[PDB]
């Protein structure tokens, strides 16, 4: 089999011998990249201010979430800092180099500012053809407001301003696509219900101002147990994180 | 060559087709092989099954490359899988047809389809020449954000891939298990959305079969020595199944949208 | 050409010669071997056999053919055979001599003779030609009335005959068992007619052996490139059997009548 | 044996079942040519009238017939019709792929009109160098009369008009050559005793006139039992019977 | 070429070296092997061994010969062994050392020295050229008498030899057993005499090492064809011994005398 | 093995029955050179007289002779027949395909015209550098004289003019060097002890006279029955006995 395929080999010495994949000489083994997508890292992070939201904010929503096991497409600013030099995460960069998945994905919410309580839901039969979240007053009425019927969670910021929930695999076909693309119009059907676990809404309820600062929502999120990178293509090609801010100056 | 005959050529036959190769092989799988398990779920109704007719050795396209055209990365082919295969047949306006291949013949008549599929690369060069090519397959890779940039053939080396020796003459074969999103791919441009509705789905393809210069063609610098090569495809079914019949003119077919 | 010395050569011993050969041949025989009942009934003089001259692999002629005189039928040898073979000693006035060839040493002492044949058609040409030989063999053809329309290389194809590939550069092996209307024939031109009789019988025309040209020898343009290949023909008996013991001069040989 | 080699075999599908040469659709096999050899055909057929014989007509021959398995050399002109446009028969076209024969022939020999009675003799010691048939007072005194001692029938035609004879091998050598050139010099003993199975002559015995019409004798014949087609060489080159009379008057 | 790796190259490991061999070899012993017994007499020091450096295969000279200076008898090679490859690390002013090259780095602290000797010569010519080379040995050669007279070619075919016909591109390898007039060579230049004595010895001179020219190296006429091959060769030792350990720089090594 | 390597034999005939190298047809066999090696040759042979000697001879030593199992460098002359057409004896030429060699030497002095007595020592650690004889007045006194404590035999003219002695193999070495060079500056100390026995002194002991045609010693030598011809290296090109006198003079 060519990818594998060694012909010819020239070998001067004898191979390494082994440590059980680090388990000798630190006391764990790292031989699986499931293993370190599961390992929590940033989805989207971002601050909300009163005018993000509608006029009336009647308990409205305060993110429409996408929801990729790639990740979403990341935006580098000067206010978003970490995706300009640190770019993407571990599971974007282990996801690439797969074409298909099927499982569901673990995720925690911090909302800090807000002394309300917040609530979350997923539309499983909804998920977003674009790879980008939608704010505030920008949400459509559809997703706006707490709909009924769907799995949900409700949690006062008194007790826990920390929220943990799992997404579940929902979907009609047998694989779901990773790394897709937003420019999708000869294949529109996989694109809206073969993509994406569905949105997740988090929303806000009660009577409670937004400080001035504004609430800052920060979601996490990992691979959940039954999750798995399926089919093995390429990966695509990289950019090197050290070409970001150089070490010209080393300290800024 | 050694004897009055040239020497022994071995032999392939699938169904009333047979193919003779000389060399010893490139292969590989696109991915695991398997018996399909969850298509029983999708159709209530029985599957249909042609294997005289799709387990059939098929001729695909030929294409031409020369020494001037031959650089590292050119696209010899670049073609959805099976999609461009199967609607190989087209008329004065370039719309497909499932009529007159025998190996496409059920497409016509049946609304949804799978299978696994194989693909051989034939070239015949003379002694003379130098170089080499990657024929690789990306399961459904035009919906990848970053499909542009895994077209070079040093992201090509990474996916499944077979390669052509043209100073050996090697044949090659890639198979290619059937896998996709549903456990059905489409035979033609069904169930488009409404005035509200965007669900649209292109017929047969399950991929993107790539053909590569890994190396450029090379020649002598005489004037009456071959600057061209010819690079054939072969195409063959494995496990062809067929479900939801209807008359072959109840959906048509559209021109077909190329890759960039 | 893998090791210091070439590679191996193929050998083929008889009496106290040894031919080498390094290709895979092409063979035939011209009828059904057997072994000879009724030719004890033909002389009641004990009949003498010599294997170790007679069973002895000889050369026979060299004969060159050029690309300039290479046509689809051309005629490199047409021969009576094993008469021009045996009698290819010939004087200063082209009449045969049986008495220099050990192998022939028998044919003057004797009347009448008989033995199976074998001919071996050896050609060397370098690895940049292309060109096809066929040697093939009639029993007594040149006494059937439609002889030179058979001489056609379509109508070669049909009689015992092996084929020489000058893009393998194969030797090649015709066995010829014997066959003719007596159990013996002639050594020499004896017993004809007289005033009112005529009883005429060429000496050993068993048939005639064919070399034509089945694809033209073609060459590279080059200016120092061989336009010319020799072919080269051997030939042994394997049953040879003599009788009727004569003083070597008792008979004469004629020059031999050609073939058109 | 390259006669028969057949080598890198390319078959796309199996073989056709067998009908064992014809028995299973219709009720015989075909599979010999030997077999056809043995369904008569005509030989040789003239018409004689007394200005074709002696003056003084003293039992002597009619015709002096050379007896050759191949058949003699055909004459198309516009007397005989057969040999101009269906030539030669299936015997000679059998025998011209084989140098050699050792076998008897079995004649029929039909004439008609003459009342009086016919005699037939073998002279298997004196064949004809010739492919051609020797008519009336052309045949020399040494055949044109009866012989002694030689195998003979003699028949009355008020009893039949047809005779059956069959000819023996009576040959000093092996073989008998097959398709023997009649322009032969350098092996004259061959031609003379080696080929043919000896003159077969056909004569009148009686003082009966010759009809004005002539008398007609149609000579038959085929290959006997013990005959053997031996040694296969080449077929010659053929002509074609539809080359002979065109079908651009399909009714002539 | 029939595969999409090319063929199967053979290999050869020692220590951390792997060789690679494609072709048959040539291959000779100048002397019968043996286990040596005598040397346990001449040391009461225990003799120190290090296979894991002195037992690999290492590069030692090439040496490019052309069409224009080969001709019958040219020395392509002619070097005393193995003092010429244990001494091919010179300085500035062409004097040698033993510090660089691990396998020889025993040599540096050691007086007395012995070890057998196997010597591989690559030549790897392309398909259309032709000609021959000898390389032989001469035990202790430039001590006797007629060594110039030994160096003919004709002369070189009786001493322990190994041929490279360049029109197979075959390797070879000679085999030299330690034979000397003493249990052990010596490593630099000690013990030379005094005033009124004379016992002057070389370094490592074992005998000569030759490579000659059988057969002149001929060419293709055209103008980009190679009228040059390069001579490549390997040295290593089987049963490397060293004794009388010293500081590396208690002795000298002096530039080293020429052969004629 | 190249030396004896045969490929693609072609052999017309078998092989020549054996006579046992000789033993069948000569009542001895002929298989080994080393044989041939025992037979006697001429080794060395001059003529002295009493101008050759010292003034004053004390005992002194007639001839300082070298000891090689290859001989000495010969000298063809007009005075020296024999080397000048015989050349090199049988044992020169065996030995020049050998390079080493380990065993003694068997000798004999024949010493004709002299009625004194003669001496004879050997110095096995006293080898020549030189492939050539020292004669009377040109050794040094360290030879001239009898030494003490060598290996000696004293014999008298009066009982026998024959002298045979076996010289010893003492060398501190592995192997003594065959064919070696006078001209030797790089490895003196190989030429000095490892390559020859040790010279040979022949002297005279009495007070008698030499007569005016002077003495004649020859010295005749052969291989011991310990001695071995060792490493067979190639043979080195030789000279035709017949290229030296002519048969162009048959006698003469």
């Amino acid at each position: 089999m060519e990818r594998t395929f060694t012909p010819n080999v020239m070998q001067p010495t004898p191979l390494l011998p082994t440590t059980n994949d680090g388990r000798v000489t630190f006391g764990e083994a790292f031989n699986d990249l499931k293993d370190l997508a599961r390992r929590y890292q940033l989805y989207w992070e971002g601050t909300i201010l009163e005018g993000n939201l509608r006029a009336i904010r009647r308990n409205s929503a305060l993110v429409q979430l996408p929801l990729y096991p790639h990740g979403l497409r990341i935006q580098p600013d000067v206010n978003n800092p970490i995706w300009n030099i640190m770019r993407d995460g571990h599971i974007p960069v282990i996801s690439s180099g797969f074409r298909y998945f099927r499982g569901g994905l673990r995720l925690r919410i911090v909302v800090e500012g807000l002394n309300s309580c917040v609530w979350v839901q997923h539309h499983p039969d909804r998920p977003s053809i674009f790879s980008r979240p939608i704010i505030g007053r920008y949400i459509a009425a559809k997703d706006a407001y707490r709909n009924h019927a769907y799995a949900a969670y409700v949690q006062n910021m008194s007790v826990n301003r920390t929220i943990e929930v799992e997404v579940p695999f929902y979907q009609p076909g047998l694989y779901g696509m990773l790394n897709a693309s937003d420019n999708n119009t000869a294949n529109s059907f996989d694109r809206l219900r073969f993509t994406g676990l569905g949105d997740l809404l988090i929303g806000i309820e009660g009577e409670q101002p937004i400080p001035k600062e504004g609430i800052e929502i920060s979601v996490y999120y990992s691979i959940a147990d039954d999750f798995s990178f399926n089919i093995f293509c390429g990966f695509p090609p990289m950019v090197y994180c050290d070409e970001t801010y150089s070490a010209a100056t080393p300290d800024l | 060559m050694d004897r009055p005959e040239g020497s022994e050529e071995r032999t392939v036959q699938t169904s009333n087709v047979v193919l003779g190769e000389t060399n010893i092989e490139s292969q590989d799988i696109a991915s695991k092989e398997y018996s399909p398990t969850w298509d029983r779920l999708a159709s209530s109704e029985v599957s249909d099954e042609y294997p005289m007719l799709t387990d059939r050795w098929l001729f695909w396209k030929s294409v031409k490359w020369e020494v001037n055209d031959s650089a590292f990365g050119k696209m010899l082919v670049q073609e959805k899988f099976p999609q461009s295969w199967v609607q190989m047949d087209v008329n004065v306006n370039n719309i497909p047809r499932y009529t007159n291949i025998p190996n496409f013949i059920p497409f016509n008549i049946h609304q949804y389809m799978r299978a696994d599929f194989e693909v051989k690369i034939y070239v015949n060069p003379n002694d003379f020449v130098s170089g080499w090519l990657i024929m690789a397959f990306l399961y459904q890779g035009s919906e990848m954000f970053d499909y542009k940039l895994r077209r070079n053939p040093a992201a090509l080396m990474q996916m499944p891939h077979v390669l052509v020796n043209v100073g050996a003459a090697n044949e090659a074969t890639l198979k290619i298990p059937y896998r996709y999103v549903r456990p059905f791919m489409r035979c033609k441009d069904i169930l488009r959305g409404d005035n509200l509705i965007t669900g649209v789905t292109e017929p047969l393809n399950m991929g993107v079969l790539f053909v590569e210069v890994l190396i450029p063609f090379r020649t002598s610098a005489a004037s009456s020595a071959p600057k061209s090569l010819d690079v054939s495809l072969f195409v063959k079914m494995t496990n062809a199944k067929f479900t939801g019949m209807v008359d072959g003119s109840i959906a048509l077919l559209s021109k077909p949208i190329a890759l960039p």
